């Protein structure tokens, strides 16, 4: 059960060093690899994201970029120098906030050296449940070189689960103005070749920083939220619970086009507290409101020491009051996992995984930004001069469509 | 309400209480549909990677 | 003496195979080494304990079992667990990666490349047989392997051994201790390819035995060894006539013709009292078999009462002498609602062993002088076929999740084909049971 | 707060009780094949009991007992009476019935040995059959054996309470329910469904004179009483200026004995204390008066609809005693029949 973990792209390795920083706090390692934790807990499932060397643990961790900025950056601050320094995979030219640049060109020179790293690691994986990826749709690296790696470890690795962690577009704040094509080109490349999605999205995590919970917040900030979701996701994966990527999206994905997850996360509170916050909409880290359509699926993770006959009376309370947001037709669809190894700094935590139709609301957003600038192909020329066909465009465009529709279809049935 | 076969021994006993009187596949066959189902998949997978190689 | 072999199939199967044996052990006097002082005959002997341990020239007695799951979690704990000396590595059989509780995957893809061993593995033990009566296999109905590769498994037995006999403990699904969504599907899809291979099948419903966890022993969140250890003593019961001197249920084919008169309509609800907390600080023989009418003491919630009955069986252990049955039968039969059906005649197959149940130490079960399990054909069990037939129903309809199992290599035709199957089933106990 | 489904539409009972729990605020009715409910207003057929009551975290309550159509059918009850030894046959409240099979298990031969002895005795041979339709009343077994085009032959009550002015037979409906708790509680409202044309013991083939029904009643109409309903204050008052007695002495102590007899007689085999899920059940039992003042049972409705007077009351007495004693809200009208 080794699942190999890849980060491209500014945001996708600011997110997945803050990650690392955080579940190697979990398992006791330390920034130089050695391990100093109070329990064997820690590592009995530590395999799972770590290679043994030797008394030292290294990240099975594979970091992308088109340029060599961040990565120094992620080198520079602890947990830094954990990595496998022939792990770092870098370029020199950037891809400009240009999907074409990062899918077709400039991330093309780049991609077979990632891939051999992919391999160099897979090799020395008794048996490789997945990958995880970690990146933004907004820009050029993350985005266009992103779901060239998608495609071709699918290629490679066509029976392996593949997972990300996708920062997707904001409602109202972009610093990106093409991002609509950024995003609309990788979501495309989403909906066929990834088992599950997790929708990040940094205005929602903002305002969980800036109201709920901390003025003035920076990407240091969003990140650790992100990172602390990541955590709670991925607990099942790396602790005692029974189980395995595979497992996991059989019960979470009805439906394959339909595997994008809106995540959340809680929070002295009590269980029937942290049980109300989980399903509120403010503790949504995709923008998205669930009351605004119907959940296919649910997975909720609690850890730490608490009643696990309080906490089931608490998930059937909450569904019983609203079983108008739940779909009748998949019986028993809200399941509930618990680990007895609280987060830091917390007695308990909940994480919570929906497979919400309202996630449609996301990509008819993106739609309509997207079509506003395609009917006047504003902007199209930095792509189709990187040799692009304006019909790959409108591909990509009618198949977000069709995904909306389709939530649509179910939100009704 | 009559008893019968009541058999009897060291370990215990057993007997029978009436209250009322009344009034496969081949092993060739299981390897063809499990060779089936693998031709399904291979040709499923023949069909990715013919849609990655184009 | 004529051998019977055991066969534990995924985590549920395991895990429960791990309670039966520690508890079997207890029962015989068999210590953790496999040694059992009792035992004069070294590195052989006839007797009816023999019928699930075979021995060794060093006078270790190990059970006549195969444990095998896809993925090395669960059997790794035999494997150093407390009872772990007790088995050869040969018994033991794990793959690496599990069939995702998909039964295509279990079935299909990876039944495919273990099933050689696995029969191997079981022809070893059954090379060890001068006489073999058949199989007892575990699995639950809602995993990946219990539903997928246990019914190829029953095929390839079917095959292999056509004269045997084969008896199933069979796990059904309850959302309370349950992670997985698709249970339904796996277990009509297994149900169907194994009904012709199965010659009787005991269902336990997980919702049954959490219940009666919670309230008769006063446990708020009973866990699967909560669970494990209630249902070992019920399968205890119903193989103690096995391994015990008897004269009833004592060749696997008794079972058949004692509780199964139709090939079809082979699971018998299972009743079991008393089941008293051992926290707790007594109940006559008419107390007892009164509660084995009783819903809350099913090992699965249906209403006899609406049913007819076509075979009923008592096992009592402990204490317990035939007349004083007879005299609580005769109370009984006056009371409650007891009918059978017109082709049948109204009456009970009663054994008894005088060895009390026995308890594992530090366990919840507080031991008990005496104690009785009943297996009845009633058509009221089909209340449990008609519930899993209706979640079935909900989510094909959207085909929910059926993509995974295409994608594996089945067929969608595979579905309606084990649904419609299973229709059949519930017209058969309809047509029985219902005038 | 509570969710409820509603299975059948048809049900006058429940329609108003569903209006009158969706009123609380504290009740939301989910559609009908959403199975995360509290309360099951059900069909009237091949009800799904075997589902109820598996659902975790949800007290499961439905407006039926399984198998109460013991008591509701009309061969069923012959059966039921004949068989029970608590009735054991010593039921006198019941008219002699016999259950026919067309010829197209049977007592056919036994019911004509019985008409037989009583023509060689001159005693008054007028049979009824059934199953608006479907009935004949003769004086001879050949008329009510050729309709045989299940069936059930009962003696007819060929010397029945007339009421005056109007010389005029009547049925008298008594609306029963009860709870989870198998507590049976009679509604201390019944009514009287008259006929509105005199008695007349020459001529059968009349059927309305004969008949109460307020169906066959409503095609002289409502001139006595209105809609042919005469309730129970009316009715005892006659009772005293009539015949010098009570309602409740001559006739109401039989009515809470055969309620009784037939409820506990069933109540092993339907009771629901110890099961996952839980019924109550609303019945009408029918009952008809001879001029004797002895009451003998007549049917009993599993599926009732009430009078339109007593529509409200009836009703918020359901969602009292049998809804809210399992899901409790934010004089009795009931009478409690002990055991
Ligand atoms: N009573 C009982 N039920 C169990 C146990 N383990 C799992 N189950 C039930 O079995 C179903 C899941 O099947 P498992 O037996 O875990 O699956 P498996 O056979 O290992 O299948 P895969 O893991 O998919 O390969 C769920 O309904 C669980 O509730 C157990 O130890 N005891
Ligand atoms: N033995 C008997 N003697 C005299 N009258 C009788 C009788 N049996 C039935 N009746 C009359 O038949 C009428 C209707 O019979 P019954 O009630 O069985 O029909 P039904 O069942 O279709 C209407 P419901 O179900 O509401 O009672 C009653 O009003 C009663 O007056
Ligand atoms: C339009 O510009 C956007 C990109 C850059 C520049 C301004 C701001 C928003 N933003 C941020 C934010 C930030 C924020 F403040 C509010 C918000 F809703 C989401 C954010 F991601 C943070 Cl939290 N940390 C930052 N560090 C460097 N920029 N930067
Ligand atoms: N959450 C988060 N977002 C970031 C971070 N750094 C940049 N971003 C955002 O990511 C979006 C662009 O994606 P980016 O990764 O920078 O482009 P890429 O390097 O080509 O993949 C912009 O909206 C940035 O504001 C970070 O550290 N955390
Ligand atoms: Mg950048
Ligand atoms: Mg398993
Ligand atoms: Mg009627």
């Amino acid at each position: 059960r080794e699942i190999v973990h890849i980060q491209a792209g500014q945001c996708g390795n600011q997110i997945g060093a803050k990650f690392w920083e955080v579940i190697s706090d979990e398992h006791g390692i330390d920034p130089t690899g050695s391990y100093h934790g109070d329990s064997d807990l820690q590592l009995e499932r530590i395999n799972v994201y770590y290679n043994e060397a030797g008394n030292k643990y290294v990240p099975r961790a594979i970091l992308v970029d088109l340029e060599p900025g961040t990565m120094d950056s992620v080198r520079s601050g602890p947990f830094g120098q954990i990595f496998r320094p022939d792990n770092f995979v870098f370029g020199q030219s950037g891809a400009g906030n240009n999907w074409a640049k990062g899918h077709y060109t400039e991330g093309a020179e780049l991609v077979d050296s990632v891939l051999d790293v992919v391999r160099k690691e897979s090799e020395s994986c008794d048996c490789l449940q997945g990958f995880q990826l970690t990146h933004s749709l907004g820009g050029g690296t993350g985005s266009g070189m992103g779901t060239l790696l998608i495609s071709k470890i699918r290629e490679e690795y066509p029976d392996r689960i593949m997972n990300t962690f996708s920062v997707m577009p904001s409602p109202k704040v972009s610093d990106t103005v093409v991002e609509p094509y950024n995003a609309t080109l990788s979501v495309h490349q989403l909906v066929e070749n990834t088992d599950e999605t997790y929708c990040i999205d940094n205005e929602a995590l903002y305002d969980i920083c800036f109201r709920t919970l901390l003025t003035t917040p920076t990407y240091g900030d969003l990140n650790h939220l992100v990172s602390a979701t990541m955590s709670g996701v991925t607990t099942c994966l790396r602790f005692p619970g029974q189980a395995d990527l595979r497992k996991l999206a059989v019960n979470m994905v009805p439906f394959p086009r339909l595997h994008f997850f809106m995540p959340g996360f809680a929070p002295a509170l009590t269980v029937p507290e942290l049980t109300q916050q989980m399903f509120d909409s403010k503790n949504m880290m995709a923008a998205c409101d669930p009351r605004h359509g119907r959940y296919l699926t649910v997975a909720a993770i609690f850890r730490g020491r608490m009643s696990m006959k309080e906490v089931d009376e608490q998930m059937l309370n909450v569904q019983n009051k609203n079983s108008s947001y739940f779909v009748e037709w998949i019986p028993n669809n809200v399941k509930t996992a618990v680990c007895d190894i609280p987060p830091r700094g917390l007695k308990m935590s909940a994480t919570f995984i929906g497979n919400s139709t309202a996630i449609q609301e996301l990509f008819k957003r993106i739609s309509e930004q997207f079509t506003a600038m395609f009917r006047r192909k504003a902007f199209l020329h930095w792509y189709t001069g990187e040799g692009m066909d304006e019909m790959e465009f409108t591909e990509a465009e009618s198949n977000m469509n069709d995904l909306v529709s389709e939530y649509q279809q179910y939100q009704d049935a | 309400m009559e008893v019968i076969e009541l058999n009897k021994c060291t370990s215990g006993q057993s007997f029978e209480v009436i209250l009322k009187p009344p009034s496969d596949p081949s092993l060739e066959e299981i390897q063809k549909k499990l060779e089936a189902a693998e031709e399904r998949r291979k040709y499923q997978e023949a069909e990715l990677l013919k849609h990655l190689a184009e | 003496m004529r051998e019977c072999i055991s066969i534990h199939v995924g985590q549920a199967g395991v895990q429960i195979g791990n309670a039966c044996w520690e508890l079997y052990c207890l029962e015989h006097g068999i210590q953790p080494d496999g040694q059992m002082p009792s035992d004069k005959t070294i590195g052989g002997g006839d007797d009816s304990f023999n019928t699930f341990f075979s021995e060794t020239g060093a006078g270790k007695h190990v059970p006549r079992a195969v444990f095998v799951d896809l993925e090395p979690t669960v059997i790794d704990e035999v494997r150093t667990g407390t009872y772990r000396q007790l088995f050869h590595p040969e018994q033991l059989i794990t793959g690496k990666e599990d069939a995702a509780n998909n039964y295509a995957r279990g079935h299909y893809t990876i039944g495919k490349e273990i099933i050689d061993l696995v029969l191997d593995r079981i022809r070893k033990l059954a090379d060890q047989c001068t006489g073999l009566q058949g199989f007892l296999v575990f699995h639950s109905f809602g995993g990946g392997t219990g539903s997928g590769f246990t019914s190829l498994l029953m095929e390839r037995l079917s095959v292999d051994y056509g004269k045997k006999s084969k008896l199933e403990f069979s796990i059904y699904p309850a959302p309370q201790v349950s992670t997985a969504v698709v249970e339904p599907y796996n277990s009509i899809l297994t149900t169907h390819t194994t009904l012709e291979h199965s010659d009787c099948a005991f269902m336990v419903d997980n919702e049954a035995i959490y219940d009666i966890c919670r309230r008769n022993l006063d446990i708020e969140r009973p866990t699967y060894t909560n669970l494990n250890r209630l249902i070992s003593q019920i399968v205890s019961s119903i193989t103690a006539s096995l391994r015990f001197d008897g004269a009833l249920n004592v060749d696997l084919t008794e079972f058949q013709t004692n509780l199964v008169p139709y090939p079809r309509i082979h699971f018998p609800l299972a009743t079991y009292a008393p089941v008293i907390s051992a926290e707790k600080a007594q109940l006559s023989v008419a107390e007892i078999t009164n509660a084995c009418f009783e819903p809350a003491n099913q090992m699965v919630k249906c209403d006899p009462r609406h049913g007819k009955y076509m075979a009923c069986c008592l096992l009592y252990r402990g204490d317990v002498v035939p007349k004083d049955v007879n005299a609580a039968i005769a109370t009984i039969k006056t009371k409650r609602s007891i009918q059978f059906v017109d082709w049948c005649p109204t009456g009970f197959k009663v054994g008894i062993n005088y060895q009390p149940p026995t308890v594992v130490p530090g366990g919840d079960l507080a031991k008990v002088q005496r104690a009785v399990c009943m297996l009845s054909n009633t058509t009221a069990i089909a209340e449990a076929w008609a519930r899993l037939d209706h979640k079935f129903d909900l989510m094909y309809a959207k085909r929910a999740f059926v993509h995974w199992y295409v994608g594996e290599g089945m067929e969608e035709g595979e579905f309606s084909e084990a649904r419609e199957d299973m229709a059949a089933l519930e017209k058969d106990y309809e047509e029985v049971g219902v005038d | 707060m509570y969710t409820f489904v509603v299975r059948d539409e048809n049900s006058s009972v429940y329609a108003e009780v569903s209006r009158l729990l969706l009123a609380t605020g504290q009740w939301k009715r989910l559609r009908k094949d959403n199975p995360r409910f509290n309360l099951m207003l059900g069909e009237r057929n091949r009800l799904p009991f075997g589902r109820l009551g598996h659902e975790p975290g949800l007290v499961q309550l439905v407006n039926y007992y399984r198998g109460a159509d013991k008591l509701c059918r009309k061969a069923s009850l012959v059966k039921l009476i004949k068989t029970s030894p608590e009735l054991s046959e010593s039921c006198t409240w019941f008219p002699e019935s016999y259950v026919i099979y067309p010829t197209n298990t049977d007592e056919r031969e036994v019911f004509l040995a019985a008409y037989n002895r009583r023509r060689e005795g001159r005693e008054g041979n007028v049979w009824i059959a059934k199953s608006g339709e479907g009935i004949l009343i003769s004086s001879e077994a050949s008329e009510l054996l050729d309709f045989i085009d299940v069936h059930v032959i009962q003696k007819y009550l060929e010397k029945p309470l007339l009421l005056e002015p109007g010389h005029r037979k009547f049925d008298i409906r008594s609306w029963v329910l009860v709870d989870h708790l198998y507590n049976i509680y009679l509604y201390r409202e019944g009514v009287l469904r008259t006929s509105s044309e005199p008695y007349n013991s020459a001529n059968f083939q009349d059927k309305t004179c004969h008949l109460t029904n307020h169906c066959i009643q409503k095609e002289n109409y409502g001139r006595y009483e209105e809609g042919n309903e005469m309730f129970f204050e009316e009715f005892n008052q006659y009772l005293m200026d009539a015949l010098n007695t009570t309602l409740e002495n001559s006739i109401l102590l039989q009515i809470k004995h055969i309620i009784r007899s037939c409820l506990m007689c069933i109540e092993p085999a339907i009771s629901t204390k110890h099961l996952h899920y839980q019924s109550f059940q609303l019945f009408g039992f029918d009952f008809m008066v001879d001029e004797e003042l002895k009451v003998w049972l007549i049917e009993v409705n599993g599926a009732p609809a009430c009078a339109q007077k007593l529509y409200a009351e009836l009703c918020q007495g359901i969602v009292d005693v049998a809804i809210s004693s399992v899901f409790p809200l934010a004089t009795s009208i009931f009478i409690k029949l002990h055991h």
